């Protein structure tokens, strides 16, 4: 998976999550993306898959 | 032909390292039981490449091009040398002498300088096992010395060094030494290079052969003040043998 | 009449707002020129490799600098005094890094000043007032001069030059003194009391003329508005003055001829710029400030030092560490 | 913010020699 | 460069005659008293 | 570079108010 | 402080001998030194090689030795490097090289002797200052 | 985990004798009979691993062996500093007068 | 507390930019009667 469009899949690049007065780039909020760190998968104690 | 200085100066020849007809794909014959010596041999560099850095996320680094920024400084020449015939048939050249490093600033995209030693500095450059004859597709791979950028006596802006200069930073005399570390203590770095030798021309009767180079090395680190580039330099180079 | 005459007529024209001239069309473009790239470097243009040591040196705002540490950087010393136009560099970042710039700024401007010095001859001729204006701006003229030209082909390089900045202009002074003892030359010392003197006798003569204002006006208004433009009689009484200052004074001490008074007023600075200017202009040869360094020796023969060599430890000061890693050998022979 | 400043003021003088030239209270001979 | 070059030798020179040329047009005569 | 945030309040008001004092005796000068 | 003629007396030999100058004589060997030597000598130093100075304890560790007239006059007739293994009069004025060092042609065998007492008599006025350069003007 | 390598020198004895190893040329002025001769070839065939060695240069007289000896006292080695011997550092470091 | 720097330029000229602008105008209207 490109890295690329795992960042578009991420509510930090959604333009509803700001404020009026939240001022700057938007690397000022939650920093400037270096990496993917992967894909994350949940199981509980009996190996279901959890999402 | 025979030209003068009068007739090169001004001009950028002086750079340049002598050249072969497109004829000249003779050999030259290799007497075992000879001793033979590089009397000239010229680099002349054409590109400079150096390695960006990939982000964290890295992938894969490449090598972009450059902008060279300093002129026609570039070239090395007057370089000297035995060239040895091993037992095992391959021949090696030790670099004794000549003038065998340029400092080089060459230009990133952004505006990124990077300085860079260009040397083979004890160059020591063997060709594969059993050669007979130098030929137009006789190799030599070599690996030299790359000493740090700037000696032991240069003094940076405030005034430090590694042989001389101010061992702390003077114009904040009561901050903490411990974060300004790098900067204050100057580091003399030695690293190694590789070079590959194409030889593509060969004038067996004069003892002239001419071909391309690539060679890889580390730039400057600003005695240890920040972390060198790979840089990888190409270009074409001109070697003249006489028996010894 | 035709075409190039309609032409002649508008650049001579005394009823431009601003006097074009035939100098004035030498002067405009490459007043122009020097000013736009000054400014465009001053603020943008990268570092400098002034001493030719791969060692640049930023002068711009965008690199670091503030107004007083910024500057357009001489010309690299690998250089010296060839001519390094745009067109002679493989690339403009070539010709940023070995500071091309500062040679198109100078060149530029020392056109466009030469022919500023012509435009107030010509104008003065076109208005059918004496000449001698210009002879005056010579003075000025012939100092930006000896900086920028004559003290780099006397040593050699345009990297001598003074660079195009507050703190440039400093460190080409202190270099200087240490190179060329300048405080100990006589026309350098010329040059201050060129100046001194002129900033004294403009105190002076603005103190005595404003000292003798003619009662014009009220309390309540600027005596300012006394005088009105192109006024037949003056306003001042000069023998008042003149009472005044020659009994400060003597009497013969003190001009009563306002012509004699205004010439003098002209010639000490003037006269003492050019004798500063020439003092750059010679240091430019090597011939320095007067040397009484161990001057002064006992009957034994231990030195006795005097005030000279005091100023011979500071000049040494600037000697050793300028260009730090400049120098190999061990004399700084240019 | 400080390289923006100073070219601001320096840019501010460069337009108050334009208006101090061009629009000067005439000198009139009165 | 080469285009810049060119293009700088020709703006030096046009302005260069203008000068010649203007100070040849007579220049004596202009000025506000004897047209000698 | 790490300068005094508090320099580009400085230099504003150093402008700002005794350029305003200026403009408002010229103003108020050219209305009688 | 006066030039005494204690001051005056110097080694003539390695033997330990001595002779003692008239202040004429220290004075004569000034105009000289300066005449011939002080172009690269000035002060003690030595221009073209800044290595070696004329201290009197430099000139004593040379071979031959040098800190006494009769071997600071021979080094004048026929220098040689400070080991004595080389000479060197193609390239360091001499009486020997006359020819080629104008300067040396008329000085007589007691201007060498001047010039030997004033290199021998100067550092014993101006101590360090003499051979150590420009730290001490 | 940083230091300058030529103070660290100082503290050997490199500080106190004539390393034939790294010490630059002038500094054989100091003993009688080294200057210009055998400290020339003491570079030369610099890097030696015991002070001794260098009794042992191709060529030396017997004049020479015996200036050596009288001078070993003065003599020492320490590993090679590349900071001191490149740059051609030996024969000129930048310190005139 | 950890508070936009910039804020205090921008309160200052907020008030005195439109402030400075009436004043003129106050001022110069007064000079007319
Ligand atoms: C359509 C106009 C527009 C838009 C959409 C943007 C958008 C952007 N700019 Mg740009 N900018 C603009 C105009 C614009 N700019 C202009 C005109 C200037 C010159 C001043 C600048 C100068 C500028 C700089 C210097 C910077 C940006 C930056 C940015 C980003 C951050 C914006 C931010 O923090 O908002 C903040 C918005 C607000 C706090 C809302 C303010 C609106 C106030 C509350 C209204 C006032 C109400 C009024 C008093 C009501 C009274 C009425 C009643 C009395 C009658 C964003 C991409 C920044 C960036 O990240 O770039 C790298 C940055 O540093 N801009
Ligand atoms: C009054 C106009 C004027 C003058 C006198 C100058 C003067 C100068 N300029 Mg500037 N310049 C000007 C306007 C002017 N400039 C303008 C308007 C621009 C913007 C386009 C520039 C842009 C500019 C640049 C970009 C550079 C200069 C440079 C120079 C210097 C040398 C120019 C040169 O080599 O020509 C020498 C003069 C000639 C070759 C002509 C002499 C006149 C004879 C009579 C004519 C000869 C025939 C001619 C060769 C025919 C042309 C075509 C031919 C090759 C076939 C000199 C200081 C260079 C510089 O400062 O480098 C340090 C440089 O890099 N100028
Ligand atoms: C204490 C006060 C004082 C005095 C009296 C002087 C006097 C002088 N200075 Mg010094 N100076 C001073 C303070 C002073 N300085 C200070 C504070 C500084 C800054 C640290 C300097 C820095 C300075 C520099 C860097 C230089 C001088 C120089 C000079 C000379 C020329 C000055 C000149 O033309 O003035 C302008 C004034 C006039 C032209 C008016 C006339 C003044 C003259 C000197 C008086 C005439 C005396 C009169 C003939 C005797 C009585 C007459 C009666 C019988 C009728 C003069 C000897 C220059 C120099 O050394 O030349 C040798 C020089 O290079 N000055
Ligand atoms: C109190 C101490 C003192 C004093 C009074 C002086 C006085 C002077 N010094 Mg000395 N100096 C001193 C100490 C002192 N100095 C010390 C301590 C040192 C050693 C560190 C020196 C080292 C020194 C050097 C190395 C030099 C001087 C020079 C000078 C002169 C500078 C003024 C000048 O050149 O006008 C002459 C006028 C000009 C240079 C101006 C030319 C203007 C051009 C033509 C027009 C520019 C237009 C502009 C760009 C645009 C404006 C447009 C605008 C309206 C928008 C003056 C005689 C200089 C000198 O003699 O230069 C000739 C010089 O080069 N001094
Ligand atoms: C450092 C001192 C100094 C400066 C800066 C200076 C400046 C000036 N003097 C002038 C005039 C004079 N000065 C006079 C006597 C004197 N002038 C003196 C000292 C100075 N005079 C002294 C000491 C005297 C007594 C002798 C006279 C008699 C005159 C005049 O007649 C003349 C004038 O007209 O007075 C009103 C003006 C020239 C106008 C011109 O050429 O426009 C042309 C150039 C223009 C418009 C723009 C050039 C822009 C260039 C390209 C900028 C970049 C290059 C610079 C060299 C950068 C320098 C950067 C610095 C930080 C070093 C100008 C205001
Ligand atoms: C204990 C006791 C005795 C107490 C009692 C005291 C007492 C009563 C004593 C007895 C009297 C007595 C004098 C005793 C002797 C003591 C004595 C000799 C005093 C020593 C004083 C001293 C040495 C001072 C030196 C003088 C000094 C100030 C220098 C003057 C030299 C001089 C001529 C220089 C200036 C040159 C000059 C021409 C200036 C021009 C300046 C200038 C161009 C101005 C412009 C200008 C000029 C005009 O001209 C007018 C017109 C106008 C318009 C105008 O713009
Ligand atoms: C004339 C001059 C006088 C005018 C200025 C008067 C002062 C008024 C200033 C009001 C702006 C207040 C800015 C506060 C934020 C600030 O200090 O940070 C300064 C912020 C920039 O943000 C800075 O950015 C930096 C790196 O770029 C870092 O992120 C800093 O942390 C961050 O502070 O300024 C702005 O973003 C400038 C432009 C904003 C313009 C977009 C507005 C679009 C909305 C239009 C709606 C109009 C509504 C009209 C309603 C009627
Ligand atoms: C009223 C309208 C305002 C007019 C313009 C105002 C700006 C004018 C300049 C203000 C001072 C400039 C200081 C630089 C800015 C700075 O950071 O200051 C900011 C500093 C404050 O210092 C701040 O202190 C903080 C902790 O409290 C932190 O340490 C900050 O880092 C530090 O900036 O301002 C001063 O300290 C106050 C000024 C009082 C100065 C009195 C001494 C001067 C008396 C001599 C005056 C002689 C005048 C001679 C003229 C003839
Ligand atoms: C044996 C040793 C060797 C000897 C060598 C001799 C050298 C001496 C050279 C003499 C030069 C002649 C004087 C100069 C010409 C002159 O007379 O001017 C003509 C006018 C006429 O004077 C005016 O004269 C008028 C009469 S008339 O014009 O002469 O006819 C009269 O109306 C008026 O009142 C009166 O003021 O002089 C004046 O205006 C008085 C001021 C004089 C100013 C001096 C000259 C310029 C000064 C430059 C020096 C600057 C110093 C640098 C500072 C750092
Ligand atoms: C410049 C060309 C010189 C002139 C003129 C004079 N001397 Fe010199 N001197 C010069 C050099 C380059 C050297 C080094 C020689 C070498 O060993 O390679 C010297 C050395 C001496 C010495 C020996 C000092 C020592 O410490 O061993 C002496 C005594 C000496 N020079 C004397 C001397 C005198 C008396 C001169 C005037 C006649 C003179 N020198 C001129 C360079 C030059
Ligand atoms: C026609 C005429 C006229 C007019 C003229 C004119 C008006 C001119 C103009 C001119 C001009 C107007 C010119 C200008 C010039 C410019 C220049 C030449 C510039 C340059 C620049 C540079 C080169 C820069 C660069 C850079 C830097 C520095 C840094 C950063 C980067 C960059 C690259 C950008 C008159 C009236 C006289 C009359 C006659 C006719
Ligand atoms: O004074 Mn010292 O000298 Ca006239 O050059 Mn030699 O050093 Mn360097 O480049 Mn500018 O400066
Ligand atoms: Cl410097
Ligand atoms: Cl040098």
């Amino acid at each position: 998976i490109p890295e690329k469009l795992a960042f578009y899949d991420y509510i930090g690049n959604n333009p509803a999550k700001g404020g009026l007065f939240r001022t700057g780039p938007m690397n000022k909020g939650d920093g400037i993306a270096q990496a993917w760190k992967g894909h994350a998968v949940f199981r509980n104690k009996e190996g279901e898959e959890l999402f | 032909q025979t030209l003068t200085y009068d007739d090169i100066v001004g001009t950028g020849l002086a750079n340049k390292c002598p050249t072969l007809d497109d004829t000249a794909r003779g050999a030259y014959p290799i007497d075992s039981s000879q001793t033979y010596r590089i009397a000239r041999l010229c680099l002349q560099p054409t590109t400079f490449l150096v390695k960006e850095e990939p982000k964290n996320k890295r992938q894969e680094a490449e090598f972009v091009p450059t902008k060279l920024v300093t002129r026609e400084t570039t070239s090395l020449d007057q370089i000297q040398g035995e060239l040895k015939v091993n037992s095992d048939g391959s021949l090696t050249f030790v670099e004794e002498d000549g003038i065998d490093f340029q400092p080089v600033t060459v230009q990133m995209a952004g505006g990124e300088r990077i300085p860079l030693l260009f040397t083979v500095k004890n160059l020591v450059a063997s060709t594969q096992p059993n050669v007979t004859s130098i030929t137009t597709s006789t190799d030599f791979k070599g690996e030299f010395n790359v000493p740090s950028y700037r000696t032991a006596n240069f003094l940076d802006p405030k005034g430090r060094g590694l042989a001389s200069g101010y061992d702390s930073a003077i114009a904040l005399p009561q901050a903490k030494e411990e974060e300004l570390a790098r900067a204050n203590v100057k580091r003399f770095s030695l690293t190694k290079g590789q070079i590959s030798l194409n030889v593509a021309k060969v004038d067996g009767r004069t003892g002239e052969i001419a071909g391309t180079f690539e060679s890889e090395q580390l730039s400057d680190d600003d005695m240890g003040a920040h972390e060198p580039h790979e840089v990888k330099i190409q270009g074409v180079f001109y070697a003249s043998i006489e028996p010894a | 009449a035709n075409l190039w005459e309609r032409f002649c007529n508008w650049v001579t024209s005394t009823d431009n707002r601003l006097y074009v001239g035939w100098f004035g069309v030498i002067m405009i473009p490459t007043l122009l020129a020097a000013t736009i790239c000054f400014v465009i470097a001053f603020i943008a243009a990268p570092p400098v490799d002034i001493d030719g040591i791969r060692e640049p040196v930023s002068g711009s705002l965008l690199y670091g600098n503030n107004i007083i540490t910024g500057a357009v950087v001489p010309s690299s010393n690998a250089i010296g005094l060839h001519f390094y136009p745009i067109w002679e560099a493989a690339s403009l970042d070539e010709w940023l890094y070995n500071g091309g710039p500062y040679q198109l700024i100078i060149f530029h401007f020392l056109l466009g000043a030469s022919c500023y010095m012509g435009r107030q001859w010509e104008l003065s001729y076109r208005l059918g007032m004496r000449p001698w204006i210009c002879v005056a701006y010579s003075a000025p003229l012939a100092s930006a001069f000896a900086v920028f030209l004559i003290y780099p082909i006397g040593q050699g390089s345009f990297s001598d030059g003074m660079p195009l900045g507050i703190s440039g202009t400093f460190n080409f002074m202190i270099v200087f003194q240490a190179e060329h003892n300048i405080l100990m030359h006589p026309f350098h010392q010329l040059g201050v009391a060129g100046v001194f003197g002129g900033a004294l006798f403009c105190a002076m003569h603005g103190s005595l003329v404003t000292s003798s204002l003619i009662r014009e006006t009220t309390e309540t208004e600027s005596a300012n508005y006394g005088y009105k433009f192109g006024q037949e009689e003056e306003t001042y009484n000069i023998v008042a003055a003149h009472g005044y200052f020659g009994r400060l004074i003597f009497q013969y001490a003190s001009f009563n001829n306002s012509r004699s008074l205004h010439f003098f007023l002209a010639a000490w600075p003037v006269v003492g710029v050019w004798f500063t200017a020439l003092g750059i202009s010679t240091m430019a040869f090597n011939l320095n400030g007067f040397n009484f360094n161990h001057s002064v020796i006992d009957a034994k023969g231990n030195v006795i030092n005097t005030w000279a060599d005091i100023i011979n430890r500071a000049n040494l000061g600037m000697e050793v560490m300028h260009e730090r890693n400049a120098h190999n050998f061990p004399l700084d022979l240019a | 913010m400080e390289t923006i400043t100073y070219v601001f003021i320096f840019a501010c003088i460069i337009a108050l020699f334009f208006f101090a030239i061009f629009f000067r209270e005439p000198p009139r001979i009165t | 460069m080469e285009t810049l070059k060119i293009t700088v030798y020709i703006v030096v020179t046009f302005f260069v005659l203008l000068f010649v040329f203007g100070f040849l047009s007579g220049d004596p005569a202009r000025n506000p008293k004897r047209k000698d | 570079m790490e300068v005094n945030q508090l320099g580009l309040i400085a230099t504003a008001l150093f402008v700002l108010v005794p350029s305003v004092f200026l403009i408002i005796l010229y103003v108020q000068t050219e209305s009688q | 402080a006066e030039l005494t003629p204690e001051v005056l007396t110097v080694p003539l030999n390695s033997e330990g001998k001595t002779i003692t100058l008239t202040e004429k004589q220290y004075l004569e060997g000034k105009r000289l030194f300066q005449y011939a030597c002080a172009s690269c000598h000035v002060g003690g130093i030595t221009k073209t090689n800044p290595s070696l100075d004329l201290r009197t304890e430099t000139l004593a560790l040379a071979t031959p030795p040098r800190d006494n007239i009769e071997g600071l006059v021979d080094y004048m007739k026929n220098p040689t490097t400070y080991d004595g293994e080389q000479e060197i009069a193609e390239v360091h004025p001499s009486l020997r090289s006359a020819d080629i060092f104008p300067k040396m042609r008329n000085l007589t065998e007691k201007d060498l002797v001047a010039i030997a007492g004033h290199i021998l008599v100067e550092p014993k006025i101006l101590g360090d200052k003499w051979g150590g350069g420009k730290v001490y003007y | 985990e940083l230091v300058n390598v030529v103070d660290e020198k100082l503290g050997t004895a490199y500080g106190e004798k004539i390393d034939l190893n790294n010490t630059n040329i002038a500094a054989f002025i100091q003993y009688r009979g080294l200057y210009p001769t055998l400290a020339k070839l003491i570079v030369k065939n610099a890097p030696y691993e015991s002070v001794e060695d260098v009794l042992n240069i191709p060529g030396l007289t017997e004049r020479q062996k015996q200036i050596l000896r009288e001078n070993l006292e003065h003599f020492t080695v320490t590993e090679v500093e590349t900071a001191l011997v490149e740059g051609g550092d030996r024969y000129n470091n930048g310190l005139y007068k």
